[PDB]
């Protein structure tokens, strides 16, 4: 299985540097070019640069937008790729993706990681408060209030309740995010069975569960 | 660098219908050594990584449904979906890899469907949040279309127009509906001032609003 996993992201203050990493597995890393691409929230994909394979002497190229400010390197001993980002600004906030690449003839060799979110902000890390929203079908929910940075991962019954879930995009106000998640279940399910929302916030190392109880 | 432009930037298309979207390059993408155009089309579904649909302008990647066709050469290209399906909701990108790489700005495919009124649910501030000092009143509007909607909060007969934030899920890839949260944020002080809270959705399917309410005194 070809796999690419980005790390090193999260919240960073404006002004300095950050170096993202991409661990690769499942293919002969040195035979392939590797690219980085970013996507600001609600914006288009932006190619940043690449590093070529061993046949092409691992040479680099960059987009005109970041040439001279971001660089790319690879650790062929660890089959890993890096993106060094300098003089960060708020507007470098984005999801950063690592992608296996090659000559254009071999476009179909493409493979992308799931990405990692980088937030460039002066605001500080804050875990969420999680509050139950208790009322043929019935709708329950969980209010996830006052956290920073994105993201959180919201699940219902540890992930084993996924249908009928609407987890809304968070809204930023006064340096804090809030969202709610609803789940609509048969009335036969609840309250006879337990329904619990689970909220993970990696930035603050916090994982919280809230059972929904009638009231 | 090579500049890529896509049009239209968004479109709404109903299921079963045809969509064509176009992509232009600032210079030819035709590799004279291999006689392929280094132009690809990617699909990015909401919250997912982009996936390759088409390479060499017109060649489908293995497994791609053949409702997806690409054509073109040189500086003009197009991607057609012959009969759109609900699950084709996505942003579609063209990408050149002739010299460096450049993505177009995308074409966001929204699915048009029949107008559908929402199912409304209201939740008063939980006792747990009330103990902390704050009060958020939450209303959910489930499974409706189109996206924009006249949602109003009424508190003891007057409209409350400040302190309301609304958020939408991505269109459902099965039924193509939206859902939306409306969150009214109040100090506890102000929450405790008033008694009747109503979430009201006026949707184009009816001149009568869809209302859900509670009375604080009844809690």
């Amino acid at each position: 299985e070809v796999k690419l996993v980005e790390s090193g992201g999260g919240l960073v203050q404006p002004g300095g540097s950050l170096r993202l990493a991409c661990a690769t597995s499942g293919f002969t890393f040195t035979d392939y070019y590797m690219s980085w691409v970013r996507q600001p929230p609600g914006k288009a994909l932006e190619w940043l640069g690449f590093i070529r394979n061993k046949a092409k002497g691992y040479t680099t190229e960059y987009s005109a937008s970041v040439k001279g400010r971001f660089t790319i390197s690879r650790d062929n001993s660890q089959s890993s790729l890096y993106l060094q980002m300098n003089t960060l600004r708020a507007e470098d906030s984005a999801t950063y993706y690592c992608a296996r690449d090659h000559d254009g003839y071999y476009e179909r060799f493409a493979y992308w990681g799931q990405g990692t979110l980088v937030t460039v902000s002066a605001a500080k890390t804050t875990p969420p408060s999680v509050y139950p929203l208790a009322p043929s079908m019935v709708t329950l929910g969980c209010l996830v209030k006052g956290y920073f940075p994105e993201p959180v991962t919201v699940t219902w019954n540890s992930g084993s309740l996924s249908s009928g879930v609407h987890t809304f995009p968070a809204v930023l106000q006064s340096d804090l995010y809030t969202l709610s998640s609803s789940v609509t279940v048969p009335s036969s399910t609840w309250p006879s069975e337990t329904v619990t929302c689970n909220v993970a916030h990696p930035a603050s190392s916090t994982k919280v569960d809230k059972k929904i109880v009638p009231r | 660098d090579i500049v890529m432009t896509q049009s239209p930037s968004s479109l709404a298309v109903s299921a079963g219908e045809k969509v064509t979207m176009n992509c232009k390059s600032s210079q030819s993408l035709l590799n004279s050594r291999t006689r392929k155009n280094y132009l690809a089309w990617y699909q990015q579904k909401p919250g997912q990584s982009p996936k390759l649909l088409i390479y060499w302008a017109s060649t489908r990647e293995s497994g791609v449904p053949d409702r997806f066709t690409g054509s073109g050469s040189g500086t003009d290209f197009a991607l057609t979906i012959s009969s759109v399906q609900a699950e084709d909701l996505a942003v579609y990108y063209c990408k050149q890899s002739y010299n460096l790489r450049t993505f177009g700005g995308g074409t966001k495919l929204e699915i048009k469907r029949a107008d559908a009124a929402p199912t409304v649910s209201i939740f008063p501030p939980s006792s747990e949040q009330l103990t902390s000092g704050g009060a958020s009143v939450v209303c959910f509007l489930n499974n409706f279309y189109p996206k924009d909607i006249n949602v109003k909060w009424k508190i003891d007969g007057s409209e409350r127009q400040n302190g309301v934030l609304n958020s939408w899920t991505d269109q459902d890839s099965k039924d193509s509906t939206y859902s939306m949260s409306s969150t009214l944020t109040l100090t506890k002080d102000e929450y405790e001032r008033h008694n009747s809270y109503t979430c009201e959705a006026t949707h184009k399917t009816s001149t009568s609003p869809i209302v859900k309410s509670f009375n604080r005194n009844e809690c």
